[PDB]
């Protein structure tokens, strides 16, 4: 009847085990599943993450084993928080990260057992850093083709998400299913040192530790000498003369900005002696 | 054995999430949790782990439990998961270690032949690289005590893997990265001087304090050991740098040199061709 | 913010590659590339050094999903 | 036309740009080969004949 | 060795399986026996105890040779104008003996791919080793061995 889009708050612990868990696969495809609490239709959190065990045969049904979750839930109880189960994930390190085969017979299993059962994929591939990479969908019934097939209410965050639309043969799926919105409730308290454990192990171990002389610049020389005339003679080389040569050709980079910053890794550097001492 | 650690954001986290769990409900003590550990080689790396139900009491302050039925048959998951995953250790928050924290170590030796416990923080403050590390070996003593026991400091390390920074370094996206070569080597040097002069002065103040108060330490002998070792140069009144004097700035020959002659014909690059294109786009024109 | 957009083009796409032979260059940002298994790939090129490094027949590798000319 | 350079699109395999070919200097190539380009003032005493 | 089963791309070999290959290069012709028998030769009886010999005192007679040192005839070339009934009279005799006939020919050994019936051979005489005879016959050895 009613339906509305979906908000899916994801928390900084469950974002380990999808791609750990992920990572532990590689190259092959793995089965997990997700944990977390419906708070109404329109949102949706989940609060942890668990790791399930690979299939070195071949993603199935049967890989979840339910005694490996009754013993998992238990385990829940003498556990701060023992929230109910809500749906499961997948790994897809090999390509796109989109639903299979079996996907979608996993569907109709666990969307009977719990009501959503929310598909997601992840992909270690896509990048390394400053992506969300991963994936997620949701199936919409192909008994509704009788009824409207245009869900869902406030659009554009299904809209916006449909960019960029990911080629083709990952939205080919969108017949029978339907992605879902991943936000990031916020956080920010491990957020924020999860910045500080990163860039203060980054910056040079105690930030003292980091802080071929003349022959480092007697190197760079031939970088700042007999780089020049193979540079400078592209202005004679803009010199025609004049004029039968296709023009304009811009010859000022890189080597200008490389070596104005290389002065200024040499200079400060150097400063090491003033500043260091005394 | 055991010489260093590698800390992952991930199983770090996995401390600070349990924090949210039975810091809701409390009450006392802190977050304490049995360690996986990935032994590769002689240094150690963390990649995973499951925090356990645990409470020390005060009273009453050699009294702690483990639940042991949550760490044999949830190592049979991680373990039919990741069959390199094991169990080097133990952990917990801290912030300090309790007397009690002896018999921790002692009782878990059955699962590993020496369990390394990492003292992590939730709530990062100071001085610097956070966490910390310890290994559990005896000593004895010089003075004849009975055998003791007491944890080592183990140094630990941050470390990345694949994979695993996609979504950690995502959520951040403030960080300006890095840029090397200009800033990055200068806050540095600003710090230095800041986090290298100011534990100066706080050891040197409690050094002081030795012959006051708190002895032992006496210590002995590591505390003057190396710092005659920081003595090959002291440097003081006046830096002693009369060998050292032509040599300052013969070291800063080059470096000056070449700034002088790399300046120059980037200035000729930058400025002769930034005169040509402009005259011939502006004067052309109109 | 422009200069965090020069480390973007750089890390793509790092690790892993494979090795392509260079046919012709057809038009700018983009040039034809024939795979080491014989399969001619047409390829958008880097848009750093479009030029120089090109030559009419060469070695030029290739990341392995995308193939792109680097 | 037949025969030509085509580029190929991976998700629908469709063709993406036109491409010149060779065809003619497969054959031309093994022409010039054999000979040089010999013109009028590269021949001479067959005055006669020519 | 090889034949070994292994599952999918996890690469675990659970158990090693026999018995070499391939398909009609394991087993050329499996022939049960002849709906003939040595019997139906007149006149031939003097030359067919030479034949019936051959074949027959390698089993029965083998335990009267390690005394006297005897050592049995393996090849035997059989020959004549066609019809001589050669090929009949030499399956007859694999009939009463209990011996397993093979069905051979010599031209069948030539495919358009070069090493086959050069590796039939490594095949055929190493089931030669395997099994006991029984017996191999083929025909047109003349013309193959040109
Ligand atoms: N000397 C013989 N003794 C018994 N039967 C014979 C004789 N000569 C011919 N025959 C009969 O003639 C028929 C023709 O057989 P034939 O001798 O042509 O085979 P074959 O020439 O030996 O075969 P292959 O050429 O393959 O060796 C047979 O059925 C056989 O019974
Ligand atoms: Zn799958």
């Amino acid at each position: 009847a009613v339906d509305t889009a979906e908000q899916v708050y994801i928390s900084s612990l469950a974002l380990l085990k999808m791609l750990k868990h992920g990572r532990a696969g590689v190259p092959m495809e793995v089965m997990g599943l997700m944990l977390g609490e419906f708070v109404d239709d329109y949102t949706v959190r989940v609060i942890d993450v668990f790791a399930m065990p690979q299939s070195g045969t071949g993603v199935s049904v049967e890989a979840v084993d339910p005694v490996f979750q009754a013993k998992m839930l238990d385990m829940l109880k003498q556990t701060g928080r023992p929230e109910m189960v809500v749906g499961w994930y997948h790994s897809h390190p090999g390509f796109g990260c989109w639903l299979s085969g079996v996907d979608i017979n996993t569907q109709q299993s666990f969307e009977a057992l719990s009501e959503r059962a929310v598909a997601v994929v992840v992909d270690p591939i896509q990048s390394v850093k400053g992506k969300v990479v991963i994936d997620a969908f949701r199936l919409i019934n192909a008994n509704m083709m009788v009824l409207g097939h245009e869900p869902r209410q406030t659009t554009s965050n299904l809209g916006h998400l449909n960019k960029p639309s990911i080629q083709a043969l990952i939205h080919g799926l969108n017949r029978h299913y339907y992605s879902i919105t991943i936000n990031y409730r916020k956080n920010e308290l491990e957020q924020k040192m999860l910045l500080n454990l990163h860039k203060k192990s980054w910056m040079e171990g105690l930030t003292l530790q980091d802080y071929v002389v003349k022959e480092m610049l007697e190197l760079a020389k031939n970088y700042n000498k007999a780089v020049e005339e193979e540079d400078k003679m592209t202005p004679e080389q803009l010199a025609i003369k004049n004029v039968g040569k296709q023009d304009p050709k811009r010859h000022l980079e890189e080597h200008v900005d490389v070596l104005m910053t290389s002065n200024i890794v040499q200079c400060l550097a150097a400063m090491l002696d003033t500043v260091v001492f005394k | 054995a055991v010489q260093k650690v590698v800390v992952h954001p991930l199983v770090l986290l996995s401390v600070v999430d349990h924090f949210n769990r039975i810091g809701k409900v409390g009450n006392q003590k802190r977050v304490v949790g049995v360690l996986l550990g990935s032994w590769q080689k002689k240094v150690l790396d963390v990649s995973n782990s499951f925090a356990v139900p645990f409470d020390e009491d005060d009273k009453d302050d050699s009294v702690w439990f483990l639940d042991h039925d949550y760490l044999e048959n949830m190592y049979g998951m991680f373990k039919k998961v990741n069959a390199r995953e094991r169990i080097v250790g133990w952990y917990h928050t801290g912030p300090k270690l309790h007397k009690n924290d002896i018999a921790i170590n002692e009782l878990m030796k059955r699962y590993c032949p020496n369990s390394v416990l990492v003292i992590i923080d939730v709530k990062p403050k100071d001085l610097g690289l956070p966490t910390e590390a310890y290994i559990s070996v005896e000593e004895v003593h010089d003075d004849g005590t009975p055998t003791s026991k007491t944890f080592e400091h183990v140094t630990s390390e941050i470390g990345a893997e694949e994979a695993e920074e996609v979504g950690v370094e995502h959520l951040l996206r403030d960080i300006k990265d890095t840029t090397v070569g200009t800033l990055s080597q200068r806050i540095t040097n600003q710090v230095h001087g800041l986090k290298g002069l100011n534990s100066k002065l706080l050891d040197i103040r409690s050094y002081l304090e030795k012959v006051a108060t708190g002895k032992l330490p006496i210590n002995h002998q590591i505390i003057y050991q190396l710092q005659d070792v920081f003595n090959l140069l002291p440097d003081v009144s006046l830096q002693e740098f009369v060998k050292a004097f032509y040599l300052k700035t013969n070291d800063q020959m080059v470096v000056v040199y070449l700034a002088s002659l790399i300046r120059s014909v980037v200035a000729l690059h930058n400025l002769i061709n930034n005169k040509i294109a402009n005259r011939d786009a502006e004067k052309k024109e109109g | 913010e422009f200069l965090h957009a020069q480390e973007e083009v750089k890390r793509i796409q790092s690790i892993p590659l494979v090795i392509g032979q260079f046919l012709e260059a057809v038009d700018q940002n983009t040039a034809i590339v024939g795979s080491t298994t014989g399969s001619n790939y047409y390829v958008r090129i880097l848009s750093t050094i479009d030029r120089e490094l090109l030559k009419p027949n060469a070695s030029v590798a290739l990341h392995k999903h995308s193939n792109a000319l680097v | 036309t037949p025969n030509c350079r085509v580029a190929l699109r991976n998700d629908s395999y469709t063709l993406h740009k036109i491409l010149p070919n060779k065809v003619d200097p497969l054959v031309s190539l093994m022409m010039v080969e054999k000979v040089p380009d010999s013109t009028y003032e590269m021949i001479g005493g067959l005055d006669k004949q020519i | 060795g090889d034949l070994v089963g292994v599952n999918k791309d996890s690469y675990l070999i659970l158990e090693t399986l026999p018995t070499e290959y391939d398909s009609r290069v394991k087993a050329m012709e499996v022939d049960e026996r002849p709906t003939e028998q040595y019997s139906d030769i007149g006149g031939l009886d003097k030359q067919i105890q030479e034949l019936v010999e051959a074949i027959v005192l390698p089993m029965n007679h083998k335990e009267k040779f390690e005394n006297l040192g005897i050592q049995p005839p393996k090849g035997v070339l059989m020959y004549g104008p066609p019809g001589t009934g050669k090929t009949l009279l030499a399956r007859a005799c694999a009939a009463q003996t209990k011996a397993t006939f093979l069905k051979l020919a010599g031209p069948q050994l030539v495919q358009m791919f070069i090493g086959d019936g050069a590796k039939l051979v490594r095949d055929a005489f190493a089931l030669a080793k395997e099994k006991a005879p029984s017996i191999i016959f083929i025909d047109e050895l003349d013309a193959i061995g040109t």
